[PDB]
């Protein structure tokens, strides 16, 4: 009962560390992996954490005794030290679902994420996992199709789905761009893309580019009988610019935009997403930004992380890496995130740095797509990293190709469905993925030419974000 | 450098800048009024001597611009001291009033005199 | 012209690296503290940092030779070692003007900052500054009012402007939350503000709550006569429920809104600015989540380079850091990117960490806003740091007086006003810091006994992000 | 009617610097012209919104000052809030917002802006009460020599047309070209129901305007307290006579050198009605009034030998 | 615990809060307005001497921001003596007013100081 | 610092003629072909020019201390005289880019436009040539398509 007000500053332990606590069904958990700086102790470096992230500030305030802090206080309920670190322990805090707006995935990192990486009295502080209760993830749309939906409707079903971004990144007119996205899509790749930083320029207008763009992907609809789709990004200034493209988009039919979600920002990313839902259109997902987030394993956050947010949020397709290609990712924890991604139920499993168990009360999945430095080569073991619900993506690997595009759309297409028929036959792709390809080579001269130009390409170097 | 005064410096319109009309000088306009062949006529008011806006606040509305009018136009008025006579009548009746004597010129019907031509004290 | 198209991949430095170019004044310059792996030179790294992030990929396409590639490739010009590091450098990189998107800070980013972090080839990288072209800034609308007119609406001069945070973040209710504000801003406070996190919750909805603040903002106003404001934070999860919030602001005549940037996103921000300036609202803006992204030196993008972001997206406040508080922040460091946010013209300095001179043309400037951790005694040190171009806010260190937040208020704001007129009186605030606070507690019982509370909370511990 | 304003000339300022003033010293400068007894303040032609002034800033603060000199005097004051803008939309939502504070006027550069949008303002002026004062900004790149443009009486006769309450005719006496004669005849244009043809006036054709309302005309630029008799008398009673600099340069401020200007013009007004003739005793009018009003005074010291006299380009 | 009073206690922004400025305590503040280089100017206002809300409601609006000038800005003044003096001047003609010294900064155009000079009784 | 006001009409030329000024990359530019009415020089005529197009007014006001005129006025920086004419000569005047509203043609086009061709004090004036900035011409959003783009 209204234990008296006595102002002066106390230890947050005091508060905020609760060790006893046994979590509830409908808390947000979140584990941290935090860096203590000397003479701050596991305790208070986790208290102080749980704290400024839900309800308390740095000394006493006598309005704490108008409510029921027991009820709203975020709590640091366990530390676990870091094996062969010092000094590094990973702390796991508590946050009741009052907490949080419903649906708001800005309101959930606001506080969480807002300003505890910035403690002077931590030296680094990285979100590793976040455990979403059911209770708050009904109050999300998620994705405005998901995997079972965009199958249906695309007609497209038992491979990985192929795609292609469009080269040079900026710098073509619409005219070319459309002329580059005409040959690829007939060459048998499912959707050709811009790339994530072609919006609107002074070298191409976007009106310009999806008008043509149209053009182009109808007549190679046409000319193979196949529904194919190009992603047009919609993402922009403003939030008035960004409904602008979808609704044109819209007005020409086509099947799918795009949207950079960190760039452009989650509020923007769910309103795009909502009307996605409302008009019929898939929305394709761009990560870009998040290496500057999610690269090193001392202090950010994990892509696990981001990639929850963005199911929840909205996107039907996510950029989740490629494991052997250009840019980081390693397998294990790659597989970990990609299956966060697709499935309904995944348990906790700290070999993969899953650190919760997560349910998705069928939340749609999103679909994971691999793009970045890849290419014939490598179909055989993306086809078994990712396995049928993926998208492939080739952007220097159809347009690098000796012969143009349609012929290098036909090299990764062939090559996709001779390891789809040698897996399906009972061949281990691990072991016999040169071989598949070495086969096929035999009886596609498109697809031998592509193999002359990357026998040698490999990208392999240590990484910086192990388990 | 003489600063302009900010309190107790009212003003009413056309000729209120000026020092305070004689009756010879009031009598000029009211001559000037009937040469030109304008309709003289005076209005008086008690309660609001300025305008004001109460009932809206939209463009070009104003309250306070109406004040009551004394009697008629006096249409056919040709000598100067029919009007000042109704100034002394309206006086009387209302000292406790500010009163203005108005000309229209009914071909444009517009007004082209107006000016205060009595003001209670304090004022 | 048109060298032949030789398919194949080769080295970023043959395209990329352009040691003898001389910038144009229309280029975005760029800063990259890069990190290489072993066996990769300064020369291919930086290259390639320059490549990606704006016209090319991993391998030869034919599509170059459709423009001309000269013109729109970013180029790494310049490549200095860091000194004391060992495989560092900062590599200098030149974008032309033609490959940005007019008044969109978010495409801005997504090229600069879109892939690049995560090369496989790189340890780590960080962007630490800009030089963004007047050509460029012209295309923003900047801050939606800036410091001049903002004074000027609420006719506030001489002094740095004071503030105040509801404590508990969460759980209070909406008739409590304008109980504390009104209690706060009758003792003298020009402003009460919501804490990042509070958007609507199930403890505490919206309109409910800007409802019972307006109530008591006008009654503060009314008994002290000094025009007062209450921050009213309109993030949320949807730019619709953003527009909402923001237009029952309006609709209660208060002077001033609230949003974090980066969790709702440069594009939701962009769209709230403008709507700002439509309808003279004042935009308070948060960093919440900043730390995520600048605390660490060798991988993120430092603060300033967020702060003229932010600028050229818009707001009128923000957060700055406190140099003395509990959140990190060095006071050169500091110092530097306060200038960039106020000034006109900022000279490249060094010591500083001002990579680049940067011009304005007269886009506003905008006020920073110093808070977290500080109390009474801090007040020399703040008014000395910043200036009267600043908002100074305290939470706990109103709600935390132990006679209440009124007394709280005017404790804050006679020891404000104290220094004040001993700095303009010729005293030297940081000699004579402790004597001017000390001598006011003798008239002042409110002050005095705010004194007795923190007289010993200081907060000193070693800088991670240092020059 | 509405601004309930009889007998005499309508008085006006434009602010001064052109540019380069912030919204609220604008305000400020504003507030002090209208206390002074002028009836309008105005924004200068080129005042749109600017890095150094945005419109809704200005706006505001000026609507601000507009009602407080109102309070302070007990006369309708108004300020000309520019509407002018880069697109027909811009210019709608300036003119939305003064309709929002319940200013009784807004103005428009008719000739840079176009008479399409011109006409559109016009159209929402009438609609919504506003009175639209209007500027002839680049006239004179148009009729200024007598060989090859088009006169200003044809342009005159366009812009009462097209829409606008006001519109700057020139002052004859000032800084800027007008003849005497050929200015008489299109403030006839611009004012009467029906012109008969007059070539000494530089009237081909007679006209007739079937009750269109008629153009108030302003005189504006160049012009100072000796030249109000010459004022008074070339244009009459339903004129607007603008001083920019000779309002903001009073040596002793603003409310000052409003008072000069409004006790000049309600002296010659009387001395007129009273019979004497503008024309010849038009400096001792102004000299008495000298002895009465300190204000008028000061003035009368700092101008005295400003005129402005060179062959005209544009005659009959 | 003290509380803080209700009645009577409007203030009136920068230094009011400090105890009443002695006359070299005001003195000194004009020098450093002098000492900056800034213009000072001085405003009085008799009848709202608190900003309050007539006229509109709309954000960033408020009547009584606007107080009238006195005389003009001293440009070039760099004796604080000639400020004060102008004090006096202001005070004897509008015993009845509050009167305020300001500072401009023109090249920035913001007034960097101001600050209440005078109360009239009651105040 | 705040030189005192002093009321008075005084030469344009005293602070609109300014032939050491070195443009600015950010300036408009203008070319004026002037013709003086007699007795009027050519620094006064394009001195007059520059005023009236930008911030001053026929006599001394004293709100100029209230900002910075330097760098917001016009300035006549350089005359040349008209080969084979008499009393013709070339002003160049420099707008500092603040003075014009962003994407506004009607903006420009009124200031420099606006008054000047009007003077009692000038027998002809015209605009020949204006140096638009590349910081004023990213304002705008030019052709709705262009030539590449139509063909
Ligand atoms: O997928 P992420 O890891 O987000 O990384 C982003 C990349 O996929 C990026 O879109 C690309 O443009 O560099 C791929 O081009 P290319 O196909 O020619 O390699
Ligand atoms: O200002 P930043 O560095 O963004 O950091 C953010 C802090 O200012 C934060 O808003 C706060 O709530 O912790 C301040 O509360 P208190 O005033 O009680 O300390
Ligand atoms: O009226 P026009 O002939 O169109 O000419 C336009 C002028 O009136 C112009 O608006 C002015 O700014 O130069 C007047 O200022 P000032 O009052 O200080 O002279």
């Amino acid at each position: 009962a209204s234990v008296g007000f006595k102002a002066g500053v106390k230890d947050y332990k005091l508060t905020y560390y609760t060790p006893e606590y046994e979590t509830l069904d409908t808390d947000i958990l979140a584990a941290f992996r935090v860096s203590p700086q000397p003479g701050v102790p596991p305790e208070e470096a986790g208290a102080a954490v749980a704290a400024e992230s839900s309800t308390g500030t740095w000394t006493t305030v006598w309005t704490d005794g108008l409510t029921n802090l027991d009820r709203y206080k975020g709590r640091c309920y366990h530390i676990e030290p870091v094996a062969g670190e010092e000094n590094q322990y990973i702390c796991y805090v508590a946050y009741p679902l009052d907490l949080f707006e419903e649906g708001s995935v800005t309101n959930m990192f606001t506080s969480i994420v807002g300003n505890v990486f910035g403690f002077k009295a931590l030296r680094a502080l990285r979100l590793e996992d976040l455990r979403i209760p059911v209770a708050y993830v009904k109050t999300f749309q998620g994705p405005p199709h998901g995997i079972q939906v965009e199958r249906d409707k695309l007609n497209k079903y038992g491979r990985p789905l192929l795609g292609c971004t469009i080269k040079p990144k900026l710098g073509l007119s619409a005219k070319n761009y459309g002329r580059a996205v005409y040959e690829c899509l007939r060459g048998g790749l499912d959707f050709t893309k811009d790339d994530e930083n072609v919006n609107s320029q002074p070298f191409m207008r976007w009106r310009d580019r999806f008008l043509f763009c149209a053009e182009a992907l109808y007549k190679a609809q046409a000319e193979t009988g196949e529904i194919k789709g190009h992603y047009l990004n919609a993402t922009a200034g403003t939030c008035e610019d960004m409904m602008k493209r979808a609704v044109f988009a819209r007005e020409l039919g086509v099947p799918i935009v795009m949207h950079d979600y960190l760039t452009g920002g989650f509020t923007a990313n769910t309103t795009l997403s909502h009307y996605c839902r409302d008009n019929g259109l898939l929305l394709h997902i761009h990560r870009a930004m998040h290496a500057v987030i999610d690269r090193q394993k001392n202090h950010g956050m994990h892509f696990r992380v981001l990639a929850k947010a963005l199911r929840l949020s909205g996107g039907d397709h996510i950029h989740s890496g490629t494991v052997v290609g250009k840019l980081e990712g390693e397998r294990d924890i790659t597989l970990g995130f990609v299956d966060l991604l697709r499935d309904d139920y995944t348990e906790k499993d700290r070999s993969r740095g899953i650190y919760f168990t997560q349910s998705w009360v069928s939340t749609p999945g999103v679909l994971p797509v691999a793009s970045g430095g890849i290419h014939v080569w490598h179909m055989p073991a993306l086809t078994e990293i990712f396995g049928d619900d993926s998208v492939l993506q080739f952007g220097g690997g159809t347009l690098g190709h000796p012969w143009g595009n349609a012929p290098g759309a036909v090299a990764n297409r062939v090559a996709l469905e001779a390891c789809v028929q040698a897996r399906n036959e009972g061949r281990d792709l691990a072991r016999e993925g040169n071989t598949i390809i070495r086969e096929a080579t035999k009886w596609s001269p498109e697809l031998a030419a592509a193999c002359e130009v990357w026998k040698e390409i490999k990208f392999e170097f240590p990484a910086m974000d192990t388990v | 450098m003489q600063v302009w005064p900010i309190l107790n410096l009212k003003k009413y319109e056309t000729l209120s800048y000026l020092p305070p009309l004689t009756t010879d000088q009031l009598a000029r306009q009211v001559d000037y009024l009937l040469n030109n062949k304008w309709v003289p006529c005076l209005e008086f008011e008690t309660d609001h001597g300025f305008v004001y806006r109460e009932h809206h606040n939209s463009p070009g509305y104003y309250d306070g611009r109406y004040w009551t009018m004394w009697k008629l136009p006096m249409f056919g008025c040709t000598d100067p001291a029919q009007v000042l006579n109704e100034l002394e009548e309206c006086k009387k009746e209302y000292p406790n009033a500010f009163i203005r004597i108005i000309g229209f010129d009914s071909n444009r019907e517009v007004q082209c005199i107006s000016f205060i031509a009595y003001k209670p004290a304090g004022y």
